[PDB]
């Protein structure tokens, strides 16, 4: 799940506080909250690998299911392979 | 009889700013017109899935507005780098290519551009928020760089297949050809060409940094996006005949039956303000939509080709484009060859000389007063007249306006030089 | 209703620029200045750019300019006789006053 | 291995009719719904900036 | 109803000023696009709203 | 790629080679000289 336009912090407050509104909770343990521009991403692992966009998010971040048994993670989409052009007098 | 042939060109370069996307809005239908009121959202129930139309409405506006800028921009397959060495024949791309020691990593135009338009919901916090785009500016900013690396190392050819390098120097010798001047006018002019064009970058710079109007169509879409919500916010404290504008207020002190009359008569007033934000914002959308695929068949036939529709890309014959990212927008730097300093000659339909008319192949028949020449049409350069340079079809009593004149023969002078002697 | 800033006299005096443009410069006022070329050496040039070759221009110069009359003078009388030739016109006033 | 080539051609003019403009409107919002009242005018601005 | 009639002719008057770019001022080699045939040249002419 | 050789029927002359930047020296085929060389390369 993806909370908009909110801190995680404030998130976890309002979690932990028992003052969210919708009653459902998500896991939320460790290493699977993670801050994008969009908002509080609840529930997907973040790495460092990039892929092509599956599930779009917003400000650069994509999430996909993956085999890593599989999980839905999170990550900066990739733009395309490098070509450097051999490029010459 | 009378033409004018250009003795001289300008290489120009100019600016076109198409919108390509739109500020991505989300409305919380039922806190905007019931906020936190459980007896107007109970009331706002009665009026079937209006809500719902209206989530529907902006989400698909939302993503209609990543595609746009999805379609104008990731039209590269892979990101293409430059070499370390910047050196393409003495053109000086530095100010559209990528300046290293700057965050963001923009060249020092898109800066500009950046800096020239002006998450977190502090304003209009009445269910009103604004979603980030898909591609962030430096994303952005990196498809452009790759269309400019690919456009400056492989021309057009990265555009229809693999990249293929060329040298810049060729690569625009193709392109003289493909407005149709010869190969020799750039190889002889390549210097000049060179200084005309790194001139005319220095004063595109120079035309936006001093120009505030400049970038007027992509504020123009800010200023209506961000007025629009103004408008949406500011009809809240209407009170469309009810006794306050202040739900809290009327359930305060009114009785239940009461308070739902005056509920009932905000609730309309509210709703009618959505679905006239939501009906402008779709028309805006298509409006934009419409921009965004103009962006994109440009920046495919100006920018990843060479086109020959007459003022596509700028005024004047196209030679190449290049893009540069501005905020919610495209601008593109369109290179064109401008004829300049034109001479005027007389001229002719044909050349007679033993009773056929000689027509030219690629030219035309040019006298500058005394003798006649045939000359590529964009640019003033005699030659003699041939028989390898014109082509024969019919006699000489056909064509009007024919003159009398030598087509000289150049086997036919070795035979009478090659054995005159006989022996 | 508020008039148009262009007047329709306006409007007719940059259609005759660009008429006169295109008859007495061809394809060069539209890319830079205006350079002066015989008019059949447009069409000549117009024929290259279609991939058919200058001499068969100005062989039959007088057939070509006779066609291009004769195809101008139907024009008008396509005009004059039919009253839906220009529907799309009639259309949008049509659709505004009834708006109103 | 068969073509076919003209031998001859003809030159023709076709007509191509397009909307370049729209009539230029404008509306006085007050009096078409509160024509010359003023106790209309001051029911209309509850509505806001409409 | 103004704002949808309006972003039609919109789109009438770039194709408009589109064919005056490539028609008028220029050869088209875009079938279909400057009239039916090989297109050689075009002229345009006024018209009230169009 | 269809290598041809470079010959006068390929290739235009404008100027000398002075000018152009990145010039390089190699032969150019002359079609018609090499038929002069033959033609009477006997005398009679
Ligand atoms: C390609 O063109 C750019 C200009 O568009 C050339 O940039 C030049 O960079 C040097 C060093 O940054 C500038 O020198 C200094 O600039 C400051 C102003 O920032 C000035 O106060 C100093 O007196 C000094 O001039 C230089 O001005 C700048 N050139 C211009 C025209 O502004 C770059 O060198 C060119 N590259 C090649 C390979 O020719
Ligand atoms: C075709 O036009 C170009 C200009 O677009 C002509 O080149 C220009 O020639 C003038 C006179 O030779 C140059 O002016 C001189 O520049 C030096 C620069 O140091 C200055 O010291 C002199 O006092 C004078 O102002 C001008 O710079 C030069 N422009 C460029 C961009 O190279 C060219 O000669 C014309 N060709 C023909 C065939 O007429
Ligand atoms: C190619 O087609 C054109 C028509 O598009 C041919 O020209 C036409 O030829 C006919 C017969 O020669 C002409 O008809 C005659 O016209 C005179 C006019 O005074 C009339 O008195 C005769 O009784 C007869 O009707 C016709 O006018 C002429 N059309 C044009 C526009 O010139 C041309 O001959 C054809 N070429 C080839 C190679 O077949
Ligand atoms: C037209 O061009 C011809 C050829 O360039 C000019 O005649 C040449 O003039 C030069 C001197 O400038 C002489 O060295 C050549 O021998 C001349 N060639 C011939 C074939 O006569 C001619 O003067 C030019 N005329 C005008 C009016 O500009
Ligand atoms: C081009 O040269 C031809 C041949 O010299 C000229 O044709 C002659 O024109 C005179 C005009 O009085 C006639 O009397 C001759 O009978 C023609 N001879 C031939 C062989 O056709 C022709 O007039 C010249 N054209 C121009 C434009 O000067
Ligand atoms: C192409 O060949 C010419 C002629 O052989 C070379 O020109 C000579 O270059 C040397 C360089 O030291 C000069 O000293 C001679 O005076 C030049 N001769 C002439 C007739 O110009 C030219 O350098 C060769 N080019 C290349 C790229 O090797
Ligand atoms: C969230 O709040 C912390 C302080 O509690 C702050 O340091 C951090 O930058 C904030 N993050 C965002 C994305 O606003
Ligand atoms: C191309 O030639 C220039 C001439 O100054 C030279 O500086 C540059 O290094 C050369 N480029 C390559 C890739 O060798
Ligand atoms: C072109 O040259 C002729 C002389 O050959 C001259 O009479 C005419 O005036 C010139 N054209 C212009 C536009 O001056």
């Amino acid at each position: 799940v993806l909370y908009q336009g909110v801190n995680c912090t404030e998130v976890s407050v309002a979690i932990h506080a028992d003052q969210l509104t919708p009653t459902w909770r998500v896991y939320s343990t460790g290493s699977n909250v993670f801050q994008t521009r969009a908002g509080c991403l609840i529930g997907a692992e973040y790495v460092n690998n990039s892929y092509e966009c599956d599930i779009p998010i917003g400000a650069g971040i994509c999430a996909s299911y993956q085999t890593q048994s599989q999980s839905i993670i999170a990550y900066t989409m990739s733009l395309g392979a490098e070509n450097s052009v051999a490029y010459s007098n | 009889n009378s033409i004018a042939i250009p003795t001289n060109f300008t290489i120009s370069v100019t600016t076109e700013i198409l919108p390509v996307s739109m500020t991505k809005t989300s409305v919380d239908c039922t806190m905007y017109i019931c906020g936190d009121s459980t007896e107007c959202s109970n009331l706002l129930l009665q009026y079937g899935s209006f809500c719902t139309q209206l989530k529907r409405a902006l989400t698909g506006i939302a993503v209609e507005q990543d595609k746009n800028t999805q379609e104008v921009f990731a039209q590269v397959k892979q990101i293409y780098k430059t070499p370390p060495i910047k050196y393409f024949g003495g053109f000086n791309f530095s100010q559209i290519l990528p300046d290293p020691s700057k965050p963001s990593k923009r060249s020092p135009i898109e800066d500009l551009l950046f800096n020239k338009v002006t998450l977190i919901c502090a304003q209009k916090f009445n269910g009103l928020t604004v979603l980030p785009p898909l591609l962030t500016d430096e994303m952005i900013a990196q498809y452009t760089s790759a269309l400019l690396a690919g456009t400056i190392t492989s021309g057009w050819t990265f555009g229809a297949g693999p990249a293929l390098q060329i040298p810049f120097p060729m690569q625009m010798a193709y392109r003289f050809n493909g407005i149709g001047v010869t190969q020799n006018v750039l190889y002889e002019n390549q210097k000049l060409i060179a200084n005309q064009f790194n001139s005319a970058i220095g004063k595109i710079q120079d035309s936006l940094f001093s120009t505030p109007s400049a970038l007027g169509k992509l504020q123009d879409v800010v200023n209506h996006n961000a007025q629009a919500l103004n408008t949406l916010v500011k009809q809240l404290s209407s009170k469309f005949g009810a006794i306050s504008s202040v739900l809290n207020d009327i359930l305060s002190r009114l009785d239940p039956p009461e308070a739902e009359v005056q509920i009932d008569r905000l609730i309309t007033g509210r709703l009618q303000s959505l679905q006239t934000y939501v009906t402008q914002q779709l028309i805006r959308a298509a409006e934009i939509r419409a921009s965004a695929n103009l962006a994109a068949t440009k920046m495919s036939e100006c920018v990843l080709g060479q086109s020959k529709r007459v003022d596509f890309c700028g005024k004047g014959y196209h030679l190449m484009s290049f893009p540069q990212s501005a905020p919610h927008g495209v601008v593109f730097l369109h290179v064109t060859y401008v004829p300049a300093q034109e001479k005027n000659f007389t001229t002719a339909p044909a050349i007679c000389h033993d009773g056929k008319a000689h027509f030219p192949r690629e030219g035309v028949f040019v006298s500058n007063g005394t003798h006649w020449f045939l000359t590529q049409r964009n640019f003033y350069e005699p030659q003699i007249i041939t028989t390898d340079n014109t082509f024969v079809s019919g006699n000489c009593d056909v064509v009007i306006g024919i003159v009398n004149n030598t087509v000289y023969d150049p086997l036919q002078l070795e035979l009478d030089s090659f054995k005159e002697e006989l022996d």
